[PDB]
């Protein structure tokens, strides 16, 4: 039962990526519609959703097709927050940024020994903009991204 | 807190290799006594005179009694102590000597001494008998009535037994004493002149170095924290406005320690404190009745709402009763109404508290009625004797705000079920939050699942594998049928808080019914005061919605305890449409973060729904579509920024390669911000998105080769037709 807010976005983004501006999107396109919106399904799980309802040009999903296909993974997933709290947790100082310092730290408290190597290591492979530290944004990805 | 600031490094060694030679001489802790009183020592070049950037009129020379004995010629000095608050020691040197006649380096000693002295063992605690008896080595202890080196003028007063009979007088005199004594023991030459011409003061300054200096280096260090801390009125001083029940709080004091987790509660109304100790069960979730604060009913949830705070509100009192009625019609057998029976104490209490006046008596139908008084002006109350029930009626000259007028009826209150018995209801303990120790949650997880996660290869997944655990078992809050919405451990903890207050002396079931108000997303509320039972008993009650928020940041958040704050904080709470502010780090550092694809598309989506005009309208204007296509680009550049495959690169790279993706976007923005007529509502958003990108880039930059300012670096780009060599340029642009 997506909230209206959960619609304006879902459409404000369903259209922005609709070139031949009708009201249906190509396969390749649906993929793009979902990424932007944070999400980023797999190369073949992008079918089971659309592939399951071909009442269109056999390979095109309208809006009432799209909005009613955002439950298969949505009314279920309510985890965004769990994750945003597991952030302020690591963010041990109040800088809104995490750091190998605190990662390793909190890592140990939860009872786990990390090597000062494999930390200035995690942080890295977690950092996307090279600023040495992981902000919420990338923290999010690392976690959710599969 | 760097204690020794070296002004001019002009002279090579010698200056240096002369200051050090001086500092390695003074006791590593006489300093810590200094670098504790907030002092700093200044070693400068030839500023000598009032030339020092700190020697100007502040608190200079009022009454002369300077150098060891006396002098006063300022212009002829090198060592000086800015005597007044934070001891400032300033010194200098010219050409290369200090030894030979150390009659010079002995002032940089006392001149120093006058730092710790007045606040040393000679006065801060007060002139403690240790020194009160050390000053008596004037001429009473040993056959050494020798002190012709500190007591010439102000103490040639041998004919005066020096104890508490005049020492308070010349405190400063016994300072020139703690100084020229300090100066000798530590002087680089005459160390025994304080071991010969002095009998004990040597043994004193000695015990001093023995440990004396590490002493005040700890009572000043301890007071260091305890001093400038956060007001909190601990002890039973707060447990008094905490409303909680002492035997209970004290009971709770045992669990915190056991499980090691803070426990914070909102305020338990006083007019319920004792009802609780009495045996009155608490108001769970099932009842949405309003308490009351006047009359016998006080502290009870009258089934009559015009008998609770809201006396008059013809609507909240109207739609107020309406709530109990259902509170019962819905949950019957558990929720209902039983007649008000004020026992013994309860009365003597609503007495000196001022809620009731017990006086005149009377007879009706056959029983005794003492009557109860209360300046309420539409209701009269009276209590029986046989069974101290209570009753009221509409005064003979008035009506009920709703529109009723009744004569003497037994006063019913709301009461839930408690072992097959309808006990009257009162205030409960609504925990404000439970702060378990991160270390505790570890104990929550079951070894099996945790082990299966650490025995992993991918180090990055070993984190995702962990945090999900830290979330799974310690942050997740499922809703519940009975106990409101709460965590899983939160529950157990919540049972152990009751089984705790019931293995003491409570007979009203449980007293903590629902979850931690930090989940009252629905109707969140803000309470200035907050009671907090530390992880070790210490009772505490904040005072500000900040002090609270500050207290939690200090010794909770940034201290290894796991705490999460109300989802509805910072947003608008639906239930009560309330804006409750709470420092959020993530939001603190938004100003400098390139927003996401979705966080962008999102924000548009939001303004669309308001001014009912989107960034782009559904039309044919190849001008409009121009704009549409255009966001589709900013919605890429941003997405392209946070590319997960950015790892196969290397730091210096990551920054750059993004500083561009960033620019790339700041551009296409500046692009549309110039195009057609995009409503001034979106104008701003974009105006804002710029500053982000900007700040965001200024950052990635001031991380590597910093001097180039965004603005400038910008100009220098050819965003015309080709984008190929552009980047190639950018490179060198930063070398
Ligand atoms: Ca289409
Ligand atoms: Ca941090
Ligand atoms: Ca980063
Ligand atoms: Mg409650």
């Amino acid at each position: 039962a997506a909230t209206e807010e959960q619609i304006a976005e879902f459409k404000e983004a369903f259209s922005l990526f609709d070139k031949d501006g009708d009201g249906t999107i190509t396969t390749k396109e649906l993929g793009t519609v979902m990424r932007s919106l944070g999400q980023n399904p797999t190369e073949a799980e992008l079918q089971d959703m659309i592939n399951e309802v071909d009442a269109d040009g056999n390979g095109t999903i309208d809006f009432p097709e799209f909005l009613t296909m955002m439950a298969r993974k949505m009314k279920d997933t309510d985890s965004e927050e769990e994750i945003r709290e597991a952030f302020r947790v690591f963010d041990k100082d109040g800088n809104g940024y995490i750091s190998a310092a605190e990662l390793r730290h909190v890592m140990t408290n939860l009872g786990e020994k990390l090597t000062d190597e494999e930390v200035d290591e995690m942080i890295r492979e977690a950092d996307i903009d090279g600023d040495g530290q992981v902000n919420y944004e990338e923290f999010v990805q690392m976690m959710t991204a599969k | 807190n760097n204690l020794v600031k070296t002004e001019f490094t002009n002279e090579t060694l010698d200056k240096i290799q002369q200051t050090q030679d001086l500092l390695k001489k003074i006791p590593k802790d006489v300093l810590e006594i200094y670098s504790e009183l907030g002092g700093e020592i200044y070693f400068t070049d030839i500023d000598l005179v009032e030339h020092k950037e700190l020697q100007d009129l502040s608190e200079e020379e009022k009454n002369s009694m300077n150098s060891r004995g006396e002098k006063v010629p300022f212009a002829s000095r090198f060592v000086f102590e800015k005597k007044r608050e934070t001891p400032k020691l300033i010194i200098n040197i010219k050409d290369y000597a200090i030894n030979s006649e150390q009659s010079k380096e002995v002032y940089y000693e006392i001149g120093k001494g006058i730092s710790l002295d007045i606040i040393s063992k000679d006065k801060s605690l007060d002139p403690e008998f240790l020194n009160l008896i050390k000053s008596l080595s004037d001429d009473s202890d040993s056959s050494d009535l020798l002190f012709s080196q500190k007591f010439k003028e102000k103490l040639e007063l041998n004919n005066k037994s020096i104890d508490i009979n005049f020492i308070k007088e010349n405190l400063t005199e016994f300072q020139h004493a703690f100084s020229l004594a300090f100066s000798y023991y530590f002087a680089p030459d005459h160390r025994t002149v304080l071991e010969l011409y002095a009998p004990d003061m040597f043994e004193y300054m000695n015990k001093l170095e023995k440990g004396g200096f590490e002493k005040i280096s700890e009572s000043l260090k301890k007071e260091g924290v305890e001093k400038d801390r956060i007001d909190v009125l601990k002890g039973e001083k707060a447990l008094k406005a905490s409303g909680l029940v002492p035997e209970h709080a004290d009971a709770f004091k045992k669990i915190a320690r056991e499980l090691n987790t803070y426990i914070l509660f909102r305020p338990v109304n006083k007019l319920a404190t004792n009802l609780i100790k009495s045996g009155v069960a608490t108001k769970g979730l099932n009842v949405h009745g309003k308490s009351s604060d006047w009359g016998p009913v006080a502290g009870y949830i009258p089934f009559d709402q015009d008998l609770s705070k809201k006396h008059g509100q013809q609507l909240a009192v109207e739609k107020g009763n309406l709530e109990n009625k259902k509170s019962i019609t819905e949950h019957e057998g558990e929720i209902g109404k039983i007649p008000l029976k004020l026992d013994h104490l309860r009365i003597e209490e609503l007495k000196e508290n001022g809620i009731i006046l017990k006086g005149k008596k009377e007879i009706d139908n056959g029983k005794k009625y003492y009557l109860l008084e209360s300046n309420n002006q539409v209701y009269e109350f009276r209590i029986s004797d046989e069974n101290n029930e209570v009753q009221y009626k509409t005064k003979e000259g008035k009506i009920t705000v709703l529109g009723e007028k009744f004569n003497w009826r037994n006063i019913e209150v709301m009461a839930k079920n408690v072992e097959g018995v309808l006990k009257p209801l009162t205030a409960d303990y609504d925990l404000f939050a439970l702060a378990p120790s991160l270390t505790e949650i570890k104990k929550q997880i079951p070894q099996k699942e945790w082990d299966k996660v650490v025995n992993t290869p991918n180090s990055l997944e070993k984190q995702k594998g962990v945090t999900n655990l830290l979330i799974k078992y310690g942050i997740e809050r499922k809703p519940d049928s009975t106990k409101g919405t709460l965590s899983n451990w939160q529950k157990q903890m919540l049972d152990r808080l009751n089984e705790a207050v019931k293995y003491t002396g409570y007979t009203g079931g449980d007293v903590v019914n629902h979850g931690t108000e930090q989940d009252n997303e629905e109707f969140p509320e803000k309470d200035n005061e907050i009671f907090i039972i530390n992880p070790e008993g210490e009772f505490i009650l904040t005072k500000n919605w900040e002090m609270t928020g500050r207290f939690i940041e200090k010794n909770i958040t940034g201290k290894d305890y796991l705490y999460y704050f109300n989802r509805s904080y910072n947003k608008i709470a639906p239930g009560n449409k309330a804006y409750i502010e709470w420092t959020d780090p993530i939001t603190k550092a938004k100003i400098n973060t390139i927003p996401t694809s979705a966080e962008f598309i999102k924000n548009l989506s939001s303004i669309r729904r308001s001014s009912n005009v989107g960034v782009y309208k559904d039309s044919g204007d190849k001008d409009e579509f121009a704009k549409k296509e255009s966001v589709k680009k900013i919605a890429g550049y941003l997405s392209d920024y946070y590319n997960s495959a950015n790892h196969i690169f290397s730091q210096e790279k990551k920054r750059k390669i993004s500083i561009f993706r960033g620019i790339q976007a700041y551009n296409e923005i500046e692009n549309v911000l110039k195009s057609k007529q995009i409503a001034p509502e979106y104008k701003n958003y974009f105006q804002y998105l710029k500053e982000r990108i900007t700040n965001q880039v200024q950052l990635l930059l001031t991380h590597q080769k910093s001097n180039i300012e965004f603005k400038l670096l910008y100009k220098q780009l050819n965003f015309t037709e080709n984008e190929t060599d552009n980047f190639e340029v950018f490179q060198k642009i930063i070398d």
